[PDB]
RNA sequence: GAUGCCGAAGGCAGGGCUAGUGACUGGAGUGAAGUCGUAACAAGGUAGCCGUACUGGAAGGUGCGGCUGGAUCAC
RNA sequence: GCUGAGAAGCAAAAGGAGGAAUCCGCCCGAGGAGGGGCUCGCGUCUGAUUAGCUAGUUGGUGAGGUAAUAGCUUACCAAGGCGAUGAUCAGUAGCUGGUCCGAGAGGAUGAUCAGCCACACUGGGACUGAGACACGGCCCAGACUCCUACGGGAGGCAGCAGUGGGGAAUUUUCCGCAAUGGGCGAAAGCCUGACGGAGCAAUGCCGCGUGGAGGCAGAAGGCCCACGGGUCGUGAACUUCUUUUCCCGGAGAAGAAGCAAUGACGGUAUCCGGGGAAUAAGCAUCGGCUAACUCUGUGCCAGCAGCCGCGGUAAGACAGAGGAUGCAAGCGUUAUCCGGAAUGAUUGGGCGUAAAGCGUCUGUAGGUGGCUUUUUAAGUCCGCCGUCAAAUCCCAGGGCUCAACCCUGGACAGGCGGUGGAAACUACCAAGCUGGAGUACGGUAGGGGCAGAGGGAAUUUCCGGUGGAGCGGUGAAAUGCGUAGAGAUCGGAAAGAACACCAACGGCGAAAGCACUCUGCUGGGCCGACACUGACACUGAGAGACGAAAGCUAGGGGAGCGAAUGGGAUUAGAUACCCCAGUAGUCCUAGCCGUAAACGAUGGAUACUAGGCGCUGUGCGUAUCGACCCGUGCAGUGUUGUAGCUAACGCGUUAAGUAUCCC
RNA sequence: CUAUAACGGUCCUAAGGUAGCGAAAUUCCUUGUCGGGUAAGUUCCGACCCGCACGAAAGGCGUAACGAUCUGGGCACUGUC
């Protein structure tokens, strides 16, 4: 648990590879709004918190298989960017877009966590926390 | 592999190692023979082969191939030599440039006469 | 003008580093064809390999320990 | 103005032009701009087979010195300064705007052109001066060249040309101050091998040419041909048109700047006329990569080749011919650098078997590090300013007929510095929180380790009794042991070493390893409870400890086994396999050695991802109220196997899966 | 290819000289041959091995310190010359 962000990220991608809607995740501010991003971008069903012994869980839906188990044209990607032992940060004219737009990418900036469309609007850089396909 | 790691430099290239030592950077250099002799290659392409060795400039002694067909080279000749490898012979890693100095142009060769110094005919 | 201090070559001495060369000798590499053997790959005709000690013209042999990258048979 | 608390003390000049006006000067202050001197942050090659270096060295005072701060100098006091983030020592190198390459990230390099440094025959001094420790100045020493009437002198091309020499290789002992720039002068002007130009050279980049249009489909010739024909080929010859270039004549600049004058280039660039297709195409390649094919000549010869490789009688790979293809006033070969190369990998690789996991732990520096609230603002982000010289690259126009080249204007990057904001993430500051890591408590399994007791088979030898010919051994034998009584058998002693069954695809250990039995000293591990601390974590360069067997030093001990050694065979030989003997060693004490297929051929921590069948230790519920039994929670351990991974084999919750960190 | 002999045959013994050293206080022929030191080296140092006739407690081979030891060379110094 050196890193938290990579572990939600990683734990999302290991229960979607195994083609289960269902998640649980330990809660975090981070997690917390990153997760919701996610729900406004549309790429997860639903999300919820729980609580037990002081511990908090959010379980997350996702999106349902792709017309069977089997023939899976799709897939769900996520990739650490800046991590623990190299911080990648960006000014406004480098902030990166992900397959021409049709994925995003998550910042931490001064006004807070968003997408790379929300930081390009209000014209602020700031750390790339992972991209997502 | 661990950036920690790669910054006590840990990543070094490999220099660049030439293919003609003698030469010492230059296009060709100008030697003496010590020696005129021949050579058998090594096996399956049996012939004999026209090599003459050369006391250079750089003061090396190198053993050069001389292309074409027949020359006239003795010993106390000076030649002037290029670089380039033959895969027949063990150790011969330089030519010897046809036409000029003391070696003369192949006689009566028609075609690629570039390669072998020999004049255009009228 | 003379003289004191500091003073470059020059001198001597021992050092560190490198260049070349040297009777003889140790091994390495490539040489179709030479000599001696046949260690290795099949259970390679005593299973093989690693460490190590002793010995042998030479590949090696045996001892002690270890492993299967061991065949046969056990399933 | 300078010295100085002051009192005081001390310091300057130059005239020349003009008939006069006035001009160019002179001395002392005080400013300005430009040019220099210093000082500091950052960036500024390879080597650990270079680990300690430094004593005016690192600081303090007092005196000196410098244009100025300063160990710049000197005396005294103190003991520092630098260093595993690489000092010192060695090796290489002028650095930067830039140039070449690259999709980019960045690699290599520093010619011309512009800035800075450093040097001037080899070393050292100063002098003059605003400025030098001074390329065409001085002084000395040294090496070398010249002149000398031999007593003495002269000199410094890494200035422009030029000669020798070295080398694969790099140009005329040219013209001119007309332009621009310098120096001196009141000006006239003088000097400028800076510079402006010419000449030589395909060295390179760029432009143009070597003809345009038509040309019976008939002939000569080369070559191929199944002799039918194909192909060089509209190609030439041939007929017309044109004249960039060539040739012969004419005229002829801008460049020159405001009084005319003054042009090295040059009678060149350009413009007008007259002839006339007239003056002008080569070089590689043709096996695959790679575009382009056949024939004669040769026969593992002669030769080719960038790699693979061709060539022993019909060679698409040699040499010749014809044909074709590629580029074109160039075409090839060699050298150098980047590319392709993901082949040193940040973007962008790997480590079970392909090269690659230290033998295994403990841990120092170092790197990363859980959640919540606040703080700060170092990173990070946004705005504004300064600068990062011009030339180059990029964009937009303009000029030489075009292009190359030149000129104007402008800018993205990206760097550094100042300032105003933002506060999510890292970082800091203050308080909190348990799920990570520990402590206490209570349990429980264990060949964990060290130390001390005890036990039995078996074997060997020795002492007897019996007995009386072979034992032992091999594929078959023999050496060997035996009538001096062997082996066999019974009874006795003595000694050492190893621990049958249990034992199991079982237990513990960090690994190595650890098992007859017992007891003592002690290391961990796991489980159940909130009892408690409250991030104390994970890894680990160097460093430490442990580390099978063999081996060694010193002292013991010595049954069996057994390297070496000896004998017997086997065999062409047998320094081997087999047999008979048997020394080191194997054991114990105290050390050293530090290696193994030390293997799971798999570094450690964490998080997360179907199961099925098993086992060991425990806990809970159930079963009975004690052994099962069942279902389950953990901790480890084994076998099949889904997802996914993998070159395949296979691995697959004990990953070789999906991610993070360290080595 | 000349050479030499790792390899084999045979003879004889109780067995046939291993490690190391080697023209040596051991080498006869012999001032062996080669290298070095010297202008010139029968001595000296290093090496070859063809050890007349080395050799393992009559020890073998190394070796720092030591010697009125034996033996070669050099600087200083001198009537040794
Ligand atoms: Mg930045
Ligand atoms: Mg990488
Ligand atoms: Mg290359
Ligand atoms: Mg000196
Ligand atoms: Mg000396
Ligand atoms: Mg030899
Ligand atoms: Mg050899
Ligand atoms: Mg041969
Ligand atoms: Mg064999
Ligand atoms: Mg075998
Ligand atoms: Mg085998
Ligand atoms: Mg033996
Ligand atoms: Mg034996
Ligand atoms: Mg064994
Ligand atoms: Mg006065
Ligand atoms: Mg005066
Ligand atoms: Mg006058
Ligand atoms: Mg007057
Ligand atoms: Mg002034
Ligand atoms: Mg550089
Ligand atoms: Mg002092
Ligand atoms: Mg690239
Ligand atoms: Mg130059
Ligand atoms: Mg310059
Ligand atoms: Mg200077
Ligand atoms: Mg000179
Ligand atoms: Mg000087
Ligand atoms: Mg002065
Ligand atoms: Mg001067
Ligand atoms: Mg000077
Ligand atoms: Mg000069
Ligand atoms: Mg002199
Ligand atoms: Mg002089
Ligand atoms: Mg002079
Ligand atoms: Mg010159
Ligand atoms: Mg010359
Ligand atoms: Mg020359
Ligand atoms: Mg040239
Ligand atoms: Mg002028
Ligand atoms: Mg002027
Ligand atoms: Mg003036
Ligand atoms: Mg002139
Ligand atoms: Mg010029
Ligand atoms: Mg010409
Ligand atoms: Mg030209
Ligand atoms: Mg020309
Ligand atoms: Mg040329
Ligand atoms: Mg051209
Ligand atoms: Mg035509
Ligand atoms: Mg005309
Ligand atoms: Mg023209
Ligand atoms: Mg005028
Ligand atoms: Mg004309
Ligand atoms: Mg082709
Ligand atoms: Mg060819
Ligand atoms: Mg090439
Ligand atoms: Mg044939
Ligand atoms: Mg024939
Ligand atoms: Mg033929
Ligand atoms: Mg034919
Ligand atoms: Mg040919
Ligand atoms: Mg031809
Ligand atoms: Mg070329
Ligand atoms: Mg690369
Ligand atoms: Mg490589
Ligand atoms: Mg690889
Ligand atoms: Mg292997
Ligand atoms: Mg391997
Ligand atoms: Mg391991
Ligand atoms: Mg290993
Ligand atoms: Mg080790
Ligand atoms: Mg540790
Ligand atoms: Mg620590
Ligand atoms: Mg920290
Ligand atoms: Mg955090
Ligand atoms: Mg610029
Ligand atoms: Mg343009
Ligand atoms: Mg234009
Ligand atoms: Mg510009
Ligand atoms: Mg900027
Ligand atoms: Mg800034
Ligand atoms: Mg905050
Ligand atoms: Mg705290
Ligand atoms: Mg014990
Ligand atoms: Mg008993
Ligand atoms: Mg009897
Ligand atoms: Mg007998
Ligand atoms: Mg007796
Ligand atoms: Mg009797
Ligand atoms: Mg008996
Ligand atoms: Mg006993
Ligand atoms: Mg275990
Ligand atoms: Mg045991
Ligand atoms: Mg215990
Ligand atoms: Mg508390
Ligand atoms: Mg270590
Ligand atoms: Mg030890
Ligand atoms: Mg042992
Ligand atoms: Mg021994
Ligand atoms: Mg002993
Ligand atoms: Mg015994
Ligand atoms: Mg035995
Ligand atoms: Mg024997
Ligand atoms: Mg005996
Ligand atoms: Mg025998
Ligand atoms: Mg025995
Ligand atoms: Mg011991
Ligand atoms: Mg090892
Ligand atoms: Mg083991
Ligand atoms: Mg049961
Ligand atoms: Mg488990
Ligand atoms: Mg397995
Ligand atoms: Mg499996
Ligand atoms: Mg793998
Ligand atoms: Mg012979
Ligand atoms: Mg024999
Ligand atoms: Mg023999
Ligand atoms: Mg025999
Ligand atoms: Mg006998
Ligand atoms: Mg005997
Ligand atoms: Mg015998
Ligand atoms: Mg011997
Ligand atoms: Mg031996
Ligand atoms: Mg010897
Ligand atoms: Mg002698
Ligand atoms: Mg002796
Ligand atoms: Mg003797
Ligand atoms: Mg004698
Ligand atoms: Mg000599
Ligand atoms: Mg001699
Ligand atoms: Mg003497
Ligand atoms: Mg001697
Ligand atoms: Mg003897
Ligand atoms: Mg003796
Ligand atoms: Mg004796
Ligand atoms: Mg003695
Ligand atoms: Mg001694
Ligand atoms: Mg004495
Ligand atoms: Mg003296
Ligand atoms: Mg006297």
């Amino acid at each position: 648990g050196k890193d938290t962000i990579a572990d939600i990220i990683t734990c999302i991608r290991n229960a979607d590879m195994n083609r289960k809607g269902t998640v649980r995740i330990v809660s975090t501010n981070i997690t917390e709004n990153i997760v919701k991003i996610l729900l406004r971008e549309g790429f997860i069903e639903n999300a919820r918190k729980h609580q037990e012994r002081n511990k908090y869980f959010l379980v997350l839906t996702l999106r349902h298989r792709r017309n069977k188990k089997g023939p899976y044209l799709n897939t769900f990607h996520l990739k650490r960017v800046s991590r623990p032992g190299l911080r990648i940060y960006s000014n406004y004219q480098r902030i990166p877009r992900i397959l021409g737009g049709m994925g995003i990418a998550i910042l931490s900036t001064s006004r807070g966590i968003m997408t790379d469309r929300e930081a390009r609007l209000e014209g602020i850089g700031g750390e790339i926390l992972c991209y997502i396909w | 592999p661990t950036i920690k790691q790669l910054i006590r430099n840990t990543r070094q290239p490999i220099r660049n190692v030439t293919k003609s030592p003698a030469l010492r950077g230059c296009p060709q250099r100008r030697g003496t023979c010590t020696r005129v002799y021949t050579i058998t290659p090594k096996k399956p392409n049996s012939a004999l082969r026209k090599v003459a060795r050369v006391r250079l400039t750089s003061g090396f002694e190198i053993t050069a191939y001389i292309p074409g067909i027949g020359h006239n080279l003795q010993e106390h000749s000076v030649v002037l030599v290029r670089g380039g490898r033959v895969k027949d012979l063990p150790g011969v890693r330089y030519h010897i440039v046809r036409g000029t100095l003391d070696a003369v142009g192949v006689k009566d060769r028609q075609q690629g006469r570039s390669k072998y110094g020999v004049k255009k005919p009228k």
